[PDB]
């Protein structure tokens, strides 16, 4: 809840600094393929399996 | 996520006397929440030796087939001893250490005049035992043998341990197991291995 | 974590605790008093999370004093141990305390020595070894303890038990504080191992 | 482990002078009955039949392997031989942690020995007078066991299996009323054209609903 | 399990507990936790019985093959290094194994503690197993390099007995061994109940 | 277990197996799975054994206070509603599934109640581990029946579950609630017959007593 | 888990006019046995006993709660509590914590006011099993159940009951890692009870 | 499930299957899915079995309560709204209802899982409804007679039963009109044999 | 892979026993409501949501 | 996505929609889902765009290889079998195809998601197929003419486009007959503006 | 946070002497267009319109609260009054970690002051001449911004918004061609009956496909 703000500034670590930092709320030049968050390629368009039984797979 | 095993274990008991070996196993093949069959044999014989299986029936059957194949190859010169067979079974089991056989194997037989019973774990370690029980009913039967047969905690004079007495004790133990063990079977297949031969008997257990 | 070993003789109880206060990587203190004395008849030591341990022990001390003065409750090791058990149990299932105690003292029935663990489990015994001593010192206690030990023999047995930790336990311990409760009061002994 | 298109359970029982095997022709993709004419009873050879349940792709793969092995070998096989072969295939597939989500029932008649056996995805196998696969194992098998099937003539055995399959249709979502029955006798192997079981629902009426 | 091995002036003492358990159930009480590979080299298995027994018997074959090749007894350092390498090849695969490879290199005793992590330590006193901590306490109080043979054996016999008295995963018979320059000798299979 | 319920023309038949289990170990033989709720209502449950007793006990209280206060024998719908209102708030954490059957001024009613609080008026029912084995017999053999035919169909249904379900066995308890009142058949059948094993006696010398203290009740 | 931390097991056998209620005197801290003299059987009176397996603190606080309720009930009635009533009250106390259950299993033994033997047991949440032959709980529960089924026969005499129960408990503990080596047996009869302590393998 | 509701020339016609299932097992095959809220309002429950029953039990008394406070015939609109609040106020309760009745004119109200309430001329629900959206779209006709609408429901639910595994059994039907409620029954014998 | 067999046997624990147990493959008297593995009440048979975009919920 | 194949009198008729969704965003709205395997074999791809393209790129060369190895017109059966092995041998590849063509007789092969191959008289696929199973079941007729089948596909895909959000755009159709393949086009404006 | 039935997009822009707001009438449950007549433009006063997008149940709840507030207090409100009220409601819901999965646009005119504002599920708000909600924010807004809407008359603004909604229909899965346009001027508030846009789809015709 309190966010452990300052743990790194409080302990020797044998990044929680004393002041809360922005966006607390990789080494590759990636950029994005679409403005949509995770989308990269067309959606998998097929009728998707639902129902049946997953916790009793072998009781056909 | 894939579970390679099925617990078909009922209960098997192997007891070696001074001049005989008594092998008994329940004949039930248990599915999950059900009974596949009531007349599957858990005991396999390799020459003068009886192999006892529990756990996953397919794994035990495969282990028995591998043992029979290796013993057949070995018998090109001479008959295999019970000790050599037990060691070979241990090596075969350990070869599957990363994908173990779910079968507690008990190998029993006579090395000439002397009876021997070997008990194995799923990873192949084998011990020479006087009485061993495997399967779901092992905790329900082993104390009975420790008390009545091995005479543990028996401070007074011990009732003489004769073959018929041990057989009746085995039937008593299997009755108790089938009463309180859900997966212990409907019939008990009892073998008596003597120096020169062996014989099978069948008896009935409650069939819930 | 924190080691504490206690013995009871025919008419004395010895409690030895590790006086050093430590965290995972650092030793904050090396001589911290971890005992509470009640009427010179009961001595109980607290262990575990220092923040929880000292608060619980202070509450226990004040409750026992209040119950003695107001309600004339006779404070014996059993009463202290039962109060500790209740206070640990009440919080166990809602807001648990990570601390455990050894309670020792003289009663009308002779010496008593109680151990209250994290979950409030209370039991008496001839000798106690809590913390890391549960895994190292019980062999030494079995080998050396006997009913008719003298007070000096009890001190030496405590010293051997903590020497086992000094020589074999990876965590560092340097100071032990021993409080001996007997009909002649409570005697405090500080040793550097 | 493929779980896409599933064929429901199998029922096989032996009667006085033969063995029955029966399966529905439905194949389900989830809660959708995608195909209603998927046939899962095959004759491995004269005097033997194989019925399968589970993932249809695994069923087809297994039957393709069995057909290849049947055409390759110049030596006939008894139903016990096919049981051993299929058990070995399934157990090997399981042991390579590449299991076939398929459960099989091999039934056949030797010179005098009637085989009715089951093999599951793990290579586990057993032989019995009545073997059921899948939810059939829990619904139809307890009902079938109440009848001394060994004393049944072919028509009585067929009727009993039809009743069991009707119960399966009532009490399982993944099984239909369009069944296919395979029969093996000493000199006969037969796999009927799939036919539809007749069902009744008059138990559902409550007070006065107009029978439309 | 609780195992114990240490070196004193007169020789070397080894002691084990001989219990084997599968969870709460005690599967066996007469398991032999000592692999004799030759008259001057033994190994005290601890951990997964099948794992330690297999590699110890695999190490015992390497010693036998080495003897045939060189017509000379294998050193303890090479015997333990062979065992250490075998388990190390399976490091990170969950292998659980801890053992002391005890023996004499001519006139010198040496105990090598080996475990599944590839570790290999030579020392004068080791205890391995669940009851090792209890054994360490009893030994720390009374262990001395100047022990007489009878004192050392009783210390090892008693140290294992205490560990069995207080640990759940041990308490079969106290198998006791004494290894000297002239070889090891099985000194008893004492039952802990009859002390 | 295989607790079963069958509804016939003028009453209900509630049958159950007399077995309890915790893991692969049978815990209790001859266990009575049919719980009392009212002179005209009985409940048989599967699941957490403590939850069946307490949920069926809450219904028994509410229906006993109702009948005593209003001098009016309770309805089955009142029992089911009490169970539903109790089970639903807990989201099934109180895992109790019941087969509540009884006869009211409106006739014979048989209900299936599930841990999450759903109910279902039914003509026949099976519940527990042996329900699938039992429901197969009920599917094939159910029709419009009297109490005699309903008795045997339900007992045949239990018998199927006892024989085919691992976690079902021992005896069959039967309880019929008709317009004439409820009648019980404890251990109606002993399908799970045990063998006649002899006795075994240790010598009294086989046990040693270290010390003995004797206390007297007063 | 927490039950296996402290370990221990209970056995209660019913004979003719007598009950054999016995337990192991081991207290665990995991593998280590921190005491060889911890009895888990409590006596409200010479005719009302009960023992706990599981979390030791839960068992002790439940004992204090049960004693409180029993004393209040006896004051309210002036008629002693029946062992069936004691077991039902314990079951009720257990179920009040249904959402945070005690991690204990409780066996209740005693003699009815009619002076007949009685035994029963409960799970974490009071699922009660009244017993006619025998009842067990704890780590060695399975071994005890199997060996008692093998050896128990109805209407045993007091001394035969004692010997049979002692043998079953010794041989069940011998196969349980967390089973103790100090044991206590309360032989209960209409005249009172006899606290007999015996020893086993000493390991 | 396959629940259906169509408004026709002189009232409401609701159809449903009988199968209730858990997994591959049909726990019951005679379940009544047309839940009566009042003599003139019927609810076709879809979603969690326990939660939808809880709502319809509460809506039953709320609609009667207000009916006698107001002193007029129970309002299907008020029952639908009362359902929407409970379904909305309690996200943990997975419930979706078709509430159809006849107070002054036939009305169909569809409450989705999140409490989305819409008035419709015809409505379908349940798992099996996914397979008859095209059939219902092409085949629906405004102002059908009773026989024409009965055929429409019969055709749509039948084709959902033949495709959805969770849907099966006979087709329960109930026509709510100003004159009352008349129940129907299309036996699975005809549906399965076809 | 090796299963850590014997870790509890090999270490003081400051339940992997020496011999492999069948478990490697609660204290409440609980029975099964149905034989099916983990099912005890009717399935939630509504029309289940699929598709759309759960990665970008707010891009209505 | 909606793809369907219907076998009419002496021919194969396949229809598909154009929309290529990406979450809520239509990545493209002119995608050709009728992938030509050979001059007489066409396949409709459903599943992963990358994997289904990989399969159809491979079986395209296999059908030609075997066609010229044995000097015969490319076989739909061999194309379907060739697809089945790849879809089966490689579970990581999420692919399901409708392979329809005309070698000596018209034939439709449905390779389901896990490699389940089934011969069919008519077949539908894609996400939008879920909503026209009832419509296709009731409206299909053996041995249609070209106009009847064209209307049947036109009606079915149109009703899938309306309900399915992943299906949209004009309906691409291709009729494979012994005399060749001719494409059709049901403009989306006629569908949407209707 | 409810995500069951979602309205797609809201477009509202201000032009010469007026303001536009436009939404489609489709409501989608996953990939299913469950309803095509769900109307999300409402009249808050004689000079204000509120259009909403997101979870339809949250839309209905929010409009119910707004209607209660409107009928409760006796004092009229300017469009910025409604903007402040709705922003407070949404921000309070967010800060109670029970947010409404709804994003709205308040548009209105007061004494020749024109309001075009947006509020998202978190209570964040802004005011601009063109505000779009949802995937409209990425697709239609960049296209709308290319036209200086401030100098458009009502007909040109309506045509531009119709073009933007046509682009949304082409390039959005959850957007239909059946739109509803709300207009507010100094002395006018109008919400048209929903009408269907006319699409083309002529780009993919290709050369040799028989247009049917």
């Amino acid at each position: 809840g309190f966010g452990n703000v300052g743990e790194d500034d409080l302990h020797p670590q044998i990044k929680k600094g004393a002041i809360f930092s922005p966006e607390e709320f990789d080494g590759i030049d990636k950029t994005d393929i679409f403005p949509l968050k995770k989308k990269r390629d067309p959606d998998s368009d097929h009728f998707k399996k639902t129902g049946g039984d997953d916790d009793n797979p072998f009781l056909y | 996520k894939f579970n390679p095993y099925e617990d078909n274990s009922g209960s098997t008991v192997s007891i070696r006397l001074n001049n005989s070996i008594i092998i008994a196993a329940d004949t039930r093949h248990c599915s999950e929440m059900g009974i596949y069959s009531r007349n599957t044999s858990k005991i396999f014989r390799i020459g003068d030796f009886l192999l006892t299986i529990t756990g996953f029936y397919a794994d035990g059957y495969e282990l028995y087939n591998r043992l029979k194949y290796q013993v057949q190859i070995y018998e090109s010169f001479n008959k295999i001893s019970i000790h050599s067979l037990a060691n070979l079974a241990s090596k075969i089991m350990y070869s599957k250490r990363l994908f173990p056989y779910y079968s507690y194997v008990t190998l029993s037989g006579f090395e000439g005049d002397n009876p021997y019973v070997y008990s194995f774990d799923c990873l192949g370690h084998f011990e020479e035992v006087d009485s061993v029980c495997n399967g779901s009913g092992s905790p329900l039967i082993q104390p009975l043998l420790d008390s009545t047969i091995e005479k543990k905690n028996w401070a007074g004079e011990n009732y003489e341990v004769t073959e018929e007495y041990v057989k009746d004790i085995v039937r008593r133990g299997f009755n108790a197991a089938s009463e309180r063990d859900v997966k212990t079977g409907d019939n008990v297949e009892i073998w008596i291995i003597k120096k020169d031969g062996m014989t099978k008997e069948y008896e009935r257990l409650r069939q819930d | 974590m924190e080691s504490s070993v206690a013995l009871k003789g025919n008419d004395f109880v010895i409690i030895g605790t590790d006086s050093s206060v430590k965290n995972s990587y650092l030793v904050l203190k090396r001589e911290e008093d971890k005992f509470y004395n009640i009427n010179n008849k009961v001595v109980f030591t607290y262990l575990g999370d220092q923040g929880d341990a000292f608060r619980t022990s202070s509450f226990i001390n004040e409750k026992l004093v209040y119950e003695e003065i107001q309600n004339n409750v006779e404070i014996t090791p059993k009463v202290t141990a039962n109060v500790i058990q209740k206070t640990l149990y009440d919080n166990l299932r809602s807001h648990p305390k990570n601390c455990y105690f050894l309670v020792g003292g003289l009663s009308q029935d002779g010496p008593e020595l109680y151990s209250v663990d994290l979950y409030g489990s209370l039991h008496e015994n001839d000798f106690m070894a809590v913390g890391i001593s549960t895994y190292f010192c019980y062999g030494v206690l079995d080998k050396e303890y006997h009913k008719n030990i003298t007070k000096e023999d009890g001190i030496k047995i405590i010293q051997k038990c903590f020497d086992v930790l000094k020589q074999r336990c990876s965590v560092d311990i340097s100071n032990i504080e021993i409080k001996i409760v007997s009909k002649e009061g409570v005697e405090t002994i500080n040793k550097v191992l | 482990m493929k779980n896409f298109v599933i064929g429901s359970g199998v029922i096989s029982l032996r009667y006085k002078n033969g063995v029955i095997t029966c399966t529905d022709t439905q194949a389900s993709y989830g809660n959708l009955c995608k195909f209603n004419d998927v046939r899962r009873i095959f004759r491995l050879s004269s005097n033997t039949l194989i019925s399968l349940s589970g993932e249809i792709s695994d069923i087809q793969f297994l039957m393709n392997e069995l057909n290849k092995l049947n055409e390759s070998d110049p030596v006939k096989m008894s139903p016990r031989g096919y049981l051993n072969l299929v058990q070995g295939i399934l157990y090997n597939k399981r042991s390579r942690v590449e299991p076939l989500n398929v459960s099989v029932s091999i039934v056949g008649v030797d010179d005098d020995d009637f085989l009715v056996s089951c093999v599951n995805h793990l290579g586990n196998f057993y032989e019995d007078n009545i073997v059921c696969t899948g939810l059939s194992n829990m619904i139809a098998l307890p009902f079938l066991r109440t009848c001394n099937v060994l004393d049944l003539e072919r028509d009585e055995a067929i009727s009993l299996v039809e009743k069991a399959m009707t119960v399966m249709c009532y009490r399982s979502c993944r099984s239909s009323n369009r069944i296919q029955i395979g029969v093996v006798e000493k000199g006969l192997v037969d796999i009927s054209d799939p036919y539809v079981l007749n069902t009744d629902w008059q138990v559902g009426h409550n007070e006065e609903e107009i029978v439309l | 399990t609780t195992t114990l091995a240490f070196i004193f002036q007169g020789g070397m003492v080894i002691a084990v507990d001989s219990r084997a358990s599968a969870g709460s159930y005690i599967a066996s009480q007469n398991v032999h936790k000592v692999i004799r590979v030759n008259k001057h080299l033994i190994g005290t298995m601890a951990g997964g019985a099948s794992d330690c027994y297999f590699w110890e018997k695999k190490m015992g074959l390497y010693a036998k093959l080495y003897e045939l090749k060189n017509n000379k007894r294998i050193s303890v350092s090479a015997a333990s290094m062979y065992l250490s390498n075998c388990v190390y090849s399976y490091k990170g695969q969950g292998l659980s194994l801890g053992s002391m490879v005890c023996g004499y290199d001519g006139d010198k005793p040496v105990i090598y503690y080996v475990d599944d992590a590839g570790q290999r330590l030579s020392g004068d006193l080791f205890s391995v197993g669940s009851g090792s901590t209890i054994a360490y306490g009893v030994l720390n109080e009374s262990y001395r390099f100047d022990l007489t043979k009878e004192e050392a054996l009783n210390l090892g016999k008693k140290a294992i007995w205490h560990a069995t008295h207080r640990d759940a995963y041990s308490g079969g018979n106290v198998n006791l061994y004494f290894m000297d320059k002239n070889g090891w000798e099985h000194l008893g299979t004492f039952d802990v109940d009859k002390f | 277990t295989t607790i079963v319920g069958v509804k016939y023309k003028g009453g209900v038949v509630i049958c159950a197996d007399t077995r309890s289990t915790s893991g692969p170990i049978v815990a209790d033989k001859n266990c009575s799975k049919i719980h009392y709720i009212s002179d005209n209502i009985q409940a048989c449950g599967a699941g957490t054994s403590a939850d069946i007793t307490r949920v069926t006990r809450k219904a028994s209280k509410v229906l006993s206070i109702f009948s005593k206060t209003y001098n009016r024998l309770p309805r089955v719908s009142h029992c089911v509603r009490t169970c539903q209102l109790h089970l639903h708030p807990y989201q099934g954490h109180i895992s109790a599934a019941l087969v509540v059957g009884g006869v009211d001024d409106t006739g014979a009613h048989l209900y299936d109640v599930y841990p999450h609080g759903s109910s279902n008026s039914v003509s026949y029912t099976a519940l527990g581990s042996g329900s699938l084995a039992a429901i197969s017999i009920l599917e094939a053999g159910y029709k419009d029946m009297n109490r005699e035919e309903a008795m045997e169909l339900a007992c045949a249904a239990i018998e199927a579950g006892i024989m085919n379900d691992l976690y079902s066995g021992s005896n069959i308890d039967v309880c019929v609630i008709s317009q004439e009142g409820r009648e019980m058949f404890r251990n109606y059948k002993k399908v799970g017959v045990r063998n006649e094993v002899p006795k075994f006696q240790y010598p009294r010398s086989s046990v040693k007593i270290l010390k003995e203290d004797i206390y007297k009740y007063i | 888990d927490i039950s296996q931390h402290y370990g221990g097991s209970l056995l209660a056998m019913i004979g003719k006019s007598s009950v054999a209620f016995l337990s192991d005197k081991r207290l665990g801290s995991g593998p280590i046995s921190v005491s060889k003299n911890f009895t888990k059987i409590y006596s409200l009176t010479p005719r009302l006993f009960f023992g706990f397996t599981g979390l030791v603190s839960d068992g002790e606080m439940l004992f204090k709660k049960i004693r409180k309720n029993y004393n209040l009930f006896v004051q309210d009635n002036n008629k002693d509590m029946e062992p069936s009533e004691l077991s039902n009250m314990i079951s009720y106390i257990l179920y009040q914590k249904r959402l945070q259950p005690y991690y204990v299993a409780v066996i209740v033994c005693g003699m009815t006011l009619d002076k007949k033997p009685y035994a029963s047991s409960m799970d974490c949440i009071g699922a009660m099993k009244e017993t006619s032959e025998f009842v067990t709980s704890g780590t060695a529960s399975k071994n005890l159940m199997g060996l008692s089924e093998a050896l128990f026969y109805p209407e045993m005499e007091d001394e035969d009951l004692f010997t049979t129960s002692v043998q079953t408990f010794l041989n069940s503990s011998d196969r349980d890692t967390f089973g103790g080596m100090g044991f206590e047996c309360l032989l209960i009869n209409p005249e009172g009870y006899k606290r007999r302590e015996f020893v086993g393998r000493c390991d | 499930t396959t629940i259906m509701a169509v408004k026709y020339a002189d009232g409401i016609l609701i159809g449903a299957d009988c199968r209730t299932s858990m997994g591959t097992y049909v726990s019951s095959r005679f379940t009544d899915k047309l839940t009566k809220i009042s003599d003139n309002i019927y609810c076709c429950r879809s979603g969690s079995a326990a939660d939808t029953q809880a709502i319809t039990q509460y809506i039953t008394e709320l609609v009667q309560r207000s009916s006698f406070i107001d002193k007029e015939i129970p309002s299907v609109k008020k029952a639908a709204m009362a359902a929407k609040d409970i379904i909305y106020r309690y996200p943990n309760m997975l419930a979706g209802l078709i509430i159809a009745g006849y107070d002054t004119k036939p009305r169909i109200f569809n409450i989705s899982l999140g409490g989305t309430m819409t008035e419709a001329e015809w409505q379908i629900g349940g798992s099996g409804s996914a397979y008859i959206y095209g059939l219902c779209d092409t085949t629906f006709k405004p102002n059908m007679n009773l026989e024409e609408a009965l055929e429409f429901v019969k055709l749509a639910v039948t084709c959902a039963i033949k495709r959805d595994n969770a849907s099966g059994g006979c087709i329960r039907m109930a026509s709510i009109t100003r004159e009352g409620v008349q129940r129907f029954f299309y036996s699975g014998d005809k549906i399965l044999n076809s």
